[PDB]
């Protein structure tokens, strides 16, 4: 693949992007350095084949909708580094509902913690190989122009990482670290404040200040509603849940 | 002794400490008035003495009414002595007024002896903006243009209306509207030379020098007034619609190239008749319209240019750069005669490819060089017919490889030597037809037809005024694209042969008030060129002076390359194209930076508050930049990230005002020397005199500049004892290095030439194990006395000006210069004479160094432009609110002094005192 | 805002206030002038 760096010659890799659409993951291992080839490719036309490339993400997320060869997946994760659209974010976001889903179902063995968890640990190191592909994600000018739903997406990215502030499985996902982020997230928590009324805010210095207000609610996410557009105050249990986790950034 | 000064000071301070808080020691002191006055003319100690006599008014309204007419002017005098100290004005407005009641009588003596005396306290005025025009091309043969006066509005507004027309040069004028000099910005150079208004006439130094016209009229829309000027020679003389104004310049310094010059203020248009002429007077004259030879196209700029008019906003702008005649050897170097056999065979390879390009359009080889068709010797072997009938190659070509031995190249042997059916002469040249040159060796054939094309040129002043005169260093890359890239066809020959061929800076900065030390803030960077652009926080308090980089205060990041600098480089970061704007973010209470190309994060983590830092730009001499803070519109790729999400507001969220700021100056007006420059040490002492040195190990050159002008007898002295230019100052004056001497003569003609005499002279003076001595008479004209014997005097210039007297020593490293018929150290001051040398707190020592911040000026000029006419035109004049220093004159808005505070202070004990010089309705 | 509209915003309200004082006092204005002071001031 790193030896990658006739017009018909190019319809044998379009017969190769058929070869995709088929897709017994082992065969398809060593195909990561023919997708490796593709980035010479992309040297213009070869952005359609990206898209198509959006496709194969979609393909690699199903497996993410429910061990070691999973690391070698992870280290096809590394070759999509090498590729780091939007509607296949949205399909990403499918993705990360995917995985939002699936880290639920993780919180659910963290309930059996309680009395084990150590089965969920090695699903924490496969899941931190799914945040690998997630810097890939990372594109976010996009989301920019978003502050809605790529938001609200990231939202959903947002509510899975409360469960990593709940603890000893994550020191098990650290021995994954001995074998071998979150605040770009944090952009898409900002778009609540919202266009132009987000600059009146500076005039108070709109809806972040009443959000800042929201940051005493997690000192004490039901308890935000209660004060009380409650989908704002949903946009500040969003909030109540990351300053408890700004709680769990007092040991960073 | 030694111990003493402090002693008797610390007495005063006692005596004072027993005098604050009582009437009655004031009621003893009552006497003691005429001793404390007695003292007070001390000049060691005497602030002590100064608190004293301030108490003493503060609790003796009697003594107020005792004080005599006279001790009085001993404490004006006293003042006189110190310089800019404030609390002798606290202590004039406690000479004002008593208690409640005031002797009305004394303060208005301090009025007679201060406000006629103008110069002793600060004072103030206005001008309106003032703008310099001038064609882009400078002048380094004789050449004219002209210049309609289409418009003039000389009476709106309290000042008269400027439009001063003149030549100036870039070095010793440097326009900048934010005040300098007395009161104004065109004619004050003496680099510079100008013209306008009544009588005509000129201004140099702002010197009005009334050169009567022959009749007469000022400027009013209609005169075509129009200029000349003679090569070498500076013979300018302008010329009143027609009529010139008599003899005027005559033998200045041509140290860069000259350019016209058109200022003007308020609602003023003037047209050029160029491209269009009208009066076109002999002088050996060539006009300005055709001077338009290099890649530019003629135009007006308004000169030097630190705020463009962009579209956003103002760019932060210049200077950009700027030599010709002179031919740079390509036969020198003999070529050995194995290499020029394929010299010849190279030749004849690329003259019979000359016969495969200008065939096409139908020419053909027999026999007469006809300027027709279809005939040209050229066209067939080159050493078939002599070396003239084939210049065109072999003649020529095999002397432009021996340019490739002359002009830095040195070449060896590598490799073997090496159809249209069209009318004449028909040889396909080989191996031409595969070349692969390597890319710096046609960088040397541009070297190789630059120098070449230099020849013909020396002698292109024998010819119409032909563009090609000037070197290829400035001309289109079209011709250049053909007579460079032609040559590169007979090294397109060497390919097949194979043969081997081994081979002022800127700053600007935000205002000290803006200095936050707490808040969160983001910063705009707005782009224009990709260069050495570089910005980021610094304190306030590092020197403008500085090239920023090394240096503690302030931390940024380059607009290329992209390593961030701080105490040199400190390499992260990447550079960016042009006009991707550079944002930057700052954490405060924490310490970490960063900086960001339009939002993309990657800084100067982990440092400390301080001072508070403010946004500093520093562009390179080509370079140019922009910028804009606050406005929550300025969110475009950048503050639209991350600064609307963590809250990293921008400066005029905070304020209705767009921010203030200020540009580097490169003139290098004087400053006192601080204790710890790098070094030069200065001491003060008794037959009163001063003592230096270089101490340490460093660098070049000290302009030693006395900040005290001459008055309009006395002899004045400073010996030196270890090639140094001695010669009073000009106190207008600047530049750097060298300087023996790169600093001028008027005749007063009546166009006859007969002159009313003819003048103008020292604007300075220079000179070159026996020790150095100057005791130079004056009071007047100028009398030199080099090495303590006389030696004549080429100045003398008397019109009641002062000026300085200064050296500019270049040091012998240790003890570097000594320093000091009646003693001058008197008359300079108002108690003139008092015979008898006085050392004293304001025998300055202020050097001229360098850089220095002035202000941007938030409003200045509406101006509006034309073309097949030139037609330039601006619109409402504003204000140059300003004071300036009545010394050593230099106009100066006064909100300058809020920054350099002390005269702030000084400047605010004079409205006290003036305040307290009303006597409650004294009228 | 702080602008500073002058010394810290309120240090520049002083000297003005002060030169509308006394100008009020010497008899110059109202008239309608000061009215817009009251009418500024209470609003009423």
């Amino acid at each position: 693949y790193n030896a990658c760096s006739t017009l018909p010659m190019l319809c044998s890799y379009l017969p190769r992007w058929w070869e995709r659409g088929p897709e017994p993951a082992l065969p398809a291992g060593a195909p990561p350095p023919c997708t490796a080839v593709t980035s010479d490719h992309l040297n213009g036309n070869i952005l359609r084949i990206i898209v198509n490339n959006l496709g194969i993400d979609e393909a690699t997320w199903m497996k993410r909708l429910a061990v070691s060869r999973a690391r070698p997946e992870l280290l096809h994760s590394h070759f999509i580094p090498t590729i780091g659209k939007r509607a296949g974010k949205v399909v990403a976001e499918e993705e990360q509902l995917r995985l939002e889903a699936k880290a639920e179902a993780e919180e659910g063995e963290l309930l059996v913690r309680d009395e084990c968890r150590d089965l969920y640990a090695l699903y924490p190191l496969l899941i931190r190989y799914v945040d690998n592909n997630r810097a890939h994600w990372l594109p976010n000018a996009n989301a920019e122009e978003l502050f809605m739903v790529g938001e609200i997406f990231i939202y959903w990215s947002k509510s899975h990482n409360f469960k990593r502030e709940e603890n000893f499985v994550v020191q098990n996902e650290i021995n994954n670290m001995s074998f071998l982020m979150a605040k770009a997230g944090d952009a898409q928590s900002g778009g609540s404040d919202q266009t132009k009324k987000k600059r009146r805010g500076d005039r108070y210095s709109t809806l972040k200040k009443m959000l800042p207000i929201g940051l005493n609610m997690c000192a004490p996410k039901t308890r935000y509603a209660l004060k009380d557009v409650r989908e704002f105050l949903q946009n500040n249990l969003h909030l109540q849940g990351k300053v408890e986790g700004s709680p769990s950034l007092r040991w960073q | 002794a030694e111990s003493w000064k402090e002693i008797v000071n610390l007495l005063y301070e006692l005596l004072a400490s027993l005098i604050r808080g009582n009437r009655a020691n004031c009621a003893l002191f009552s006497t003691n008035l005429d001793w404390v006055v007695s003292k007070l003319d001390r000049l060691e100690a005497s602030s002590g003495i100064l608190e004293v006599l301030y108490c003493v008014l503060i609790e003796s309204p009697e003594v107020l009414n005792i004080i005599q007419e006279n001790h009085i002017k001993s404490i004006i005098s006293l003042l006189d002595k110190h310089g800019r100290n404030h609390k002798v004005l606290d202590v004039l407005c406690s000479l004002c007024v008593c208690n409640g009641v005031a002797v009305r009588s004394n303060q208005d003596l301090i009025t007679e002896n201060l406000l006629p005396g103008r110069e002793l306290l600060l004072q103030t005025n206005l001008i309106n903006y003032v703008t310099s025009i001038r064609p882009n091309i400078f002048v380094g043969g004789k050449w004219y243009f002209e210049v309609m006066v289409d418009e003039v509005v000389p009476f709106l507004t309290a000042q008269a209306t400027h439009l001063r027309v003149g030549w100036a040069l870039t070095e010793g004028y440097s326009p900048y509207p934010g005040g300098g000099e007395g009161w104004g910005g065109n004619g004050v150079g003496d680099d510079l030379y100008s013209y306008g208004f009544d009588g005509l006439h000129l201004w140099t130094g702002h010197v009005a020098r009334p050169v009567t016209s022959p009749g007469q009229h000022l400027l009013a829309p209609e005169d075509v007034v129009s200029c000349c000027l003679d090569l070498s020679v500076p013979s300018i003389s302008f010329r009143i619609n027609g009529c010139p104004v008599q003899g005027v310049f005559e033998a200045f310094n041509l140290d860069g190239l000259f350019f016209p010059v058109v200022s003007f203020s308020a609602g003023v248009k003037v047209r050029f008749l160029l491209g269009e002429f009208k009066f076109l007077p002999p002088p050996g004259y060539a006009p300005c319209h055709e001077a338009v030879l290099p890649r530019e196209r003629l135009r007006l700029e308004p000169i030097k240019e630190y705020r463009r008019e962009g579209p956003r906003g103002p760019h932060l702008v210049g200077p950009s750069r700027c030599f010709v005649p002179c031919p740079v050897d390509t036969v020198q170097i003999v070529l050995p005669p194995h290499l020029e056999r394929i010299r010849e065979k190279l030749a004849e390879n690329i003259h019979e490819l000359w016969a495969l390009t200008r065939i096409e359009q139908g020419w053909t080889y027999g026999p007469v060089r006809d300027d027709n068709k279809r005939l040209h010797p050229c066209l067939v072997n080159f050493h078939s017919l002599p070396e003239p009938e084939r210049n065109y190659n072999l003649q020529m070509s095999g002397e432009t490889l021996k340019t490739l031995l002359a002009l830095g190249c040195h070449v060896g042997m590598a490799d073997e030597k090496a159809y249209m059916m069209s009318n004449g002469y028909k040889p396909a040249p080989l191996d031409l037809s595969h070349v692969r040159l390597t890319p710096a060796q046609t960088t040397l054939v541009d070297r190789l037809a630059e120098n070449g094309h230099n020849v013909w040129a020396r002698d292109r002043v024998a010819q119409r005024r032909n563009p090609r005169l000037v070197p290829y260093r400035l001309l289109d890359e079209a011709t250049k694209r053909s007579n460079r890239d032609s040559l590169c066809q007979a090294v397109r020959t060497l390919l097949g042969y194979g043969y081997n061929i081994e081979p002022r800076v800127r700053i600007f900065r935000a205002e000290k008030s803006y200095t936050v030390q707490s808040g969160r803030w983001y910063f705009e960077f707005e782009a224009v060129t990709t260069g050495e652009m570089r910005v980021g926080w610094a304190r306030p308090e590092l020197r403008p002076d500085v090239e920023l980089g090394a240096d503690e205060l302030a931390y940024v990041f380059n607009g290329h390359r992209g390593q961030r600098w701080h105490l040199g480089s400190e390499p992260f970061g990447r550079p960016w194209q042009s006009g991707d704007v550079v944002g930057c973010m700052i954490d405060l209470t924490e310490n970490t930076i960063i900086f960001t190309l339009n939002g993309e994060v990657l800084a100067f983590r982990e440092i400390e508050i301080g001072d508070g830092f403010l946004p500093v730009c520093s562009l390179g001499p080509g370079q140019v930049g922009h910028l804009n803070l606050g406005q929550d519109v300025s969110s475009l790729r950048f503050f639209a990230i991350c600064g609307l999400q963590e809250g990293f507001e921008p400066f005029a969220i905070n304020m209705q005002r767009p921010v203030t700021t200020w540009f580097s100056k490169s003139l290098p007006q004087f400053e006192p020397v601080p204790p710890e420059h790098p070094h030069y040490e200065v001491a003060r002492m008794d037959l009163a005199h001063r003592t230096w040195g270089s101490q340490n190990s460093l660098v070049e050159m000290l302009f030693l500049r006395l900040s005290l002008p001459v008055q309009f007898t006395y002899y004045y002295s400073v010996r030196v004892f270890a090639c140094v230019w001695v010669g009073w100052v000009t106190p207008d004056y600047h530049q750097h290095d060298m300087n023996f001497d790169l600093s001028v003569t008027v005749t007063m003609g009546d166009e006859q030439g007969n002159v009313h005499s003819s003048l103008k002279c020292s604007n300075y003076m220079v000179w070159g194990s026996h020790t150095d001595l100057v005791i130079g008479c004056l009071v007047g004209l100028m009398t030199f006395t080099a090495n303590g014997k006389e030696s004549n005097t080429f100045f003398q210039v008397e019109p009641n000006t002062k000026l300085f007297p200064a050296v500019f020593v270049l040091p012998t490293h240790q003890n570097v210069i000594q320093f000091e018929a009646a003693m001058f150290l008197s008359e300079r001051k108002n108690p003139a004479p008092q015979c008898p040398p006085r050392l004293e707190v304001q025998m300055l020592m202020p050097v001229s160094w360098s850089r220095m911040p002035n202000h941007f000026l938030q409003v200045e000029t509406r101006r509006a432009g034309e073309r097949l006419g030139w037609a330039v035109q601006c619109q409402d004049p504003l204000t140059m609110m300003a004071l300036h220093i009545p010394e050593e004159n230099r106009c100066m808005d006064i909100l300058e002094l809020s920054e350099r505070l002390d005269l702030q202070r000084f400047h605010s004990h004079t409205l006290r005192l003036y305040r307290a010089v009303c006597a409650l309705g004294n009228n | 805002a702080r602008d500073p509209v002058g010394g810290s915003v309120e240090f520049q309200f002083v000297p003005v206030l002060k030169l509308v004082s006394t100008l009020l006092v010497m008899g110059i204005f109202g008239d309608e002038d000061v009215k817009q002071i009251l009418k500024m001031i209470e609003p009423e």
